[PDB]
């Protein structure tokens, strides 16, 4: 997260984490339930064998409520298309389940209809992770969240050099220093509604970070209601 | 109806037959008013943690 301010205290219970062999975080994910974890399909990719951490919010100290938990299956979309990252999400089943706590918390799945009409035309949504703080910068040692506001889709369209499908959607700052960034692809996006958090996408990617003129590009969860649904039982 | 303020629901607003109903995430449940959404236990979805 590039700018933003770092989560609080039960601030960004479901924020997930996924860590390969070295215990370094690569990619985000969000709590859907005591089984599952919502993340993207492009992070598959990105690593061999991987686990799944929860509760954590500052890598350099074990505070005591973080959990990792093994992945028994992973579920990418069938569609999923490395070339364009059209349909990035990605459902894991864990082997045990995760015990809710301080800190570590389900996000909620919305209804597609009433999320787009009244949660993806809200002011804002919050993206979170242990992504880059810069653009060629570190990775953040710090859970963060931003807050990201809407951008209309066609300004979208407009502002990237590659193709933003149906699939997709976008938030940020043109040229405000503020956007998600590398690791925390994955991660949640969610928006506020009467003090609960709903999740409305997934970390998807971006040309560079918070540069200008450039967007945050998210999966859109809202489309992918009745698959999350689907994997969320197999 | 939906469009002026969600239709008083806590969360879920859906038009039939030109009234507003109301529902909620797994793990709620709709109050006796029909609008407002309780939490059905322990560290309900979309909540930050307080303890
Ligand atoms: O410029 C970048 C930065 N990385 S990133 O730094 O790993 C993630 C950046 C993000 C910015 C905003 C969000 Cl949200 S995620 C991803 C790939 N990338 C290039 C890129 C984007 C993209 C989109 N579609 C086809 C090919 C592509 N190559
Ligand atoms: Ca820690």
């Amino acid at each position: 997260i590039v700018g933003g301010q770092e989560c609080k205290d039960g601030e960004c219970p479901w924020q997930a984490l996924l860590i390969n062999e070295e215990n370094e975080g690569f990619c985000g994910g969000t709590i859907l339930s005591e089984f599952y974890i919502l993340t993207a399909a492009h992070c598959l990719y990105q690593a061999k064998r991987f686990k799944v951490r929860v509760g954590d919010r500052n890598t350099e100290q074990e505070e005591g409520g973080e959990a990792v938990h093994e992945v028994e299956v992973v579920i990418k979309h069938n569609r999923f298309t490395k070339e364009t990252y059209d349909f990035d999400i990605a459902v894991l089943r864990l082997k045990t389940p995760i015990t809710f706590r301080m800190n570590v918390a389900p996000a909620c799945l919305p209804e597609r209809d009433w999320a787009e009409s009244t949660l993806m035309t809200q002011k804002t949504g919050i993206v979170s992770g242990f992504g880059r703080t810069h653009e060629k910068g570190r990775q953040s040692t710090r859970l963060k969240m931003l807050e990201v506001p809407y951008v209309d889709r066609n300004s979208c369209k407009l502002s990237s050099s590659f193709i933003i499908t149906q699939n997709m959607f976008c938030a940020g700052y043109d040229t405000k220093q503020e956007d998600a960034c590398q690791g925390d692809s994955g991660g949640p996006h969610v928006t506020r509604f009467k003090d609960t958090y709903f999740v409305t996408g997934i970390v998807s990617w971006g040309e560079g970070c918070a540069r200008k003129g450039k967007y945050g590009i998210y999966t859109k969860v809202t489309a992918f209601l009745k698959w999350i649904d689907r994997s969320m039982k197999t | 109806l939906c469009s002026l303020d969600n239709g008083d629901c806590d969360q879920f607003c859906h038009e039939e037959q030109n009234s507003v109903v109301c529902s909620c995430a797994r793990g709620y449940t709709l109050a006796d008013n029909g609008k407002a959404c309780i939490p059905t236990g322990p560290y309900p979805c979309g909540k930050q943690t307080l303890e």
